[PDB]
């Protein structure tokens, strides 16, 4: 009942001055001193903060059983934020591991891809994408009295592109389309770039060589705990999502489609959590945080 | 999409037990939730049982208690246990199915705010006696 | 007349260019190394934060009149907006004042003038500001509500005082309001600043007598720029005190229906030029002072 | 606070221009607002013809008929001039001073919403006839 919008409310506060420390931090120190992976540090906090600020409305959307007192602008700009947070998220964990992919398989092709595309330009490209790609979310979104009661719901209208037989597939499409883009293509690239990095490094590991495990605890390992993080939150999310698609062609049965629904909203409250849940991770491991 | 072929309509006294049983092709319980609806003559199209996901099963206030909804998702066949029945409650009994939305936005919630561009099926009018 | 569509375009134009020009001047004088930041810095851009969260909301009162005063936000947003425009006018006429009061020790009284920059920082009194913006704006956050008024299906963000006091007390609390907003908005910090710059003008017929023509110079810069933004103040906020002022004396004078009438009007225009000055801001910024001129 | 004195009403045949002059003493035009209600079988109070600063004169559709919102200033009595009167007029009518709201908060609103806070006064009963 109220544990929802409580924990809600506590990401609220936490990952509003978790992230906020965050950007102080990246953002006092000089620029020399700022290195390629601190945009990427900065756009995943202001991607969490962009989330958090929306996160009472959602905490008393859910507090009144879903009821939203908010207007369909708000409705929209609220789930278009979500969704820019996820894509934004997940482009700059994908930036972060291919950008120490560079750097360790192939330091000199590193540097030759840094000269050749700058960290703005890839900034830019990612949230552009970010918000072409949460356009439907924007477009489609509305309020409205679903199951004809006092409740205001936030839902997706698919009247304006599709007919009442083409909704299922717009839905599907957009759903299979959000998990291809957000956590299959980019956590695949992820993996293929962990993977290399893993051989390079495997290639010294063999010996002893602790301090290698502290140096990449520095910035690699936590570039790894993040993207393990997002990982674990994000999996709950897409899986009972894209199993409750699939279950339209695997005919499952009720018992398990009531389970997916019946955790889906728990499911979301750990994605939620993921925003509050990484500057603790940045000060725990990386102690430039942690300094200042 | 879903063929709603509707059966178990009758004709009662006051009092009646009459079992509406709207059977369904296509309409799974997670992609179609269904509902049954009353059109008192000459006016709109009311409702009886919708079934719902935040309520789980709803019902019209001013009959509600009377009747007894329960959905087999084996068959596919949606029960209207219309217990009861009264003489206000004779009119023409359409069950249909607005289409379900997914988890992902709606919380997967019966867009009944959609019945206008819903599938319908026929009915059989109860004319409950006095 | 309701000029159509005039409102909601202003609206929507202060919007943007304000959110603009704010983001420009907080630009402006956050890039500035820290020594070269003057102690009216922090007034200047306390005063663009105040009118950037004003402009933040400024769509949404966009919205409402375009829609024939409906308010699709629900009853926080409306509590919100509307603090936020109290909250934009104490801390602008607080940061005026205290511009105002920085210059009246700078040059009436420079000795003094350090003094009290030595016993007194600009961030506490930059906090104290903000703190008591916040609180004096509290009771238009806490009163505030959203009602179908006129049952015109239409939610209209207006002010209750059922909570705090009845029927017969209504006029009271709101009377007191608004009479404590004008002071504390419009007269009593406008009292302080025009005894500044009275003591001010002498001490500039002294400088026509007196003092160093560069020093000079940069004063006349400075305060050109802030009595210009005062003037603006002034000029766009004395229609809104000035209306509503008199309507509240209407009770008291028992005036024609005509002159209610043409106050009731009147008053959104009033609004919109108060709206305006936010945006008006940074053109003046422009204008007279080089520095933003220089970014 | 403000004390209202009703007039007219009655027995009156139907098409009939019968006025109603709702006087008041304290209740100015810039502080509180004018309007007209009648007393529904159930006491429910429905508005008639309410003085709106959005609208003016804002007149209920189902109670139309031929009336018509005159405020005077001068002599503070409000005017129902509820030509052609209908059978539907058959009713209590009474007028209330709900508070204006301020100019600088409400934009001078009426605040219809507090009828029930509001001050009221001993109606005419007004028996349309044939
Ligand atoms: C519930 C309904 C009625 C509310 C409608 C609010 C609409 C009309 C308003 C509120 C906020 C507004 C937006 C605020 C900011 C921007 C960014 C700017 O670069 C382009 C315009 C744009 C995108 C505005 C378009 C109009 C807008 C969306
Ligand atoms: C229309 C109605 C139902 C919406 C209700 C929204 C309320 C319950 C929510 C939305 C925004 C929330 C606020 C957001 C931020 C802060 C600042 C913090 O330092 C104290 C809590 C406080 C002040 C929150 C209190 C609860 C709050 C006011």
């Amino acid at each position: 009942g109220a544990l929802i919008p409580a924990i809600y409310m506590l990401v609220f506060l936490l990952g509003t001055t978790g992230n906020g420390l965050v950007l102080w931090t990246v953002f006092r120190s000089s620029r020399e001193k700022r290195r390629s992976a601190d945009i990427f540090i900065a756009s995943l906090a202001v991607a969490d903060l962009t989330f958090v600020v929306t996160l009472p409305l959602w905490a008393t959307y859910t507090y009144r059983d879903y009821d939203w007192p908010f207007g369909t602008f708000f409705c929209k700009l609220s789930s278009y934020l979500i969704f820019v947070n996820m894509y934004a998220s997940v482009f700059c964990l994908t930036g972060l591991s291919f950008d120490r992919y560079l750097a360790i398989v192939r330091p000199v092709a590193n540097a030759r891809l840094r000269l050749r595309v700058s960290g703005a330009v890839a900034t830019a490209v990612l949230w552009v994408l970010a918000a072409l790609l949460a356009m439907p979310v924007m477009v489609l979104r509305t309020t409205g009295d679903l199951e004809n009661t006092t409740k205001v719901q936030c839902y997706m209208d698919y009247s304006m592109v599709a007919t009442v037989s083409s909704e299922w597939a717009w839905e599907v499409g957009l759903g299979v389309s959000s998990t291809t883009v957000g956590f299959v293509v980019p956590f695949t690239i992820m993996l293929t770039c962990y993977f290399f990095i893993a051989q390079t490094i495997a290639g010294h590991f063999r010996k002893e060589r602790i301090e290698g495990l502290r140096k990449r605890r520095r910035l690699l390992s936590i570039i790894v705990v993040l993207v393990v993080t997002f990982a674990l939150c994000w999996m709950p999310y897409h899986l009972v999502k894209t199993l409750y698609m699939l279950g339209s062609l695997l005919h499952w049965p009720c018992d398990f489609d009531l389970f997916l629904m019946n955790i889906f909203p728990y499911c979301t409250c750990i994605s939620y959590v993921n925003s509050c849940l990484n500057p603790f991770l940045y000060a725990f491991f990386d102690p430039r945080f942690r300094q200042a | 999409q879903v063929q709603l072929v509707e059966s178990g309509g009758g004709s009662v006294q006051s009092g009646g037990s009459l079992t509406l049983s709207c059977a369904a092709s296509g309409s799974t319980y997670s992609s179609h939730c269904m509902g049954w609806f009353r059109q008192a003559p000459g006016k709109e199209r009311e409702g009886v049982a919708l079934m719902t996901r935040s309520r789980g099963t709803s019902y019209a206030d001013s009959v509600k208690g009377r009747f007894t909804i329960s959905q087999d998702n084996t068959k596919n066949i949606l029960y209207l246990q219309m217990n009861s029945l009264k003489p206000e409650d004779t009119a023409m009994y359409y069950c249909a199915a607005v289409p379900r939305a997914g988890i992902e936005y709606s919380g997967a919630y019966c867009k009944w705010n959609m019945k206008d561009s819903g599938s319908w099926g026929q009915g059989t009018q109860v004319t409950v006696s006095s």
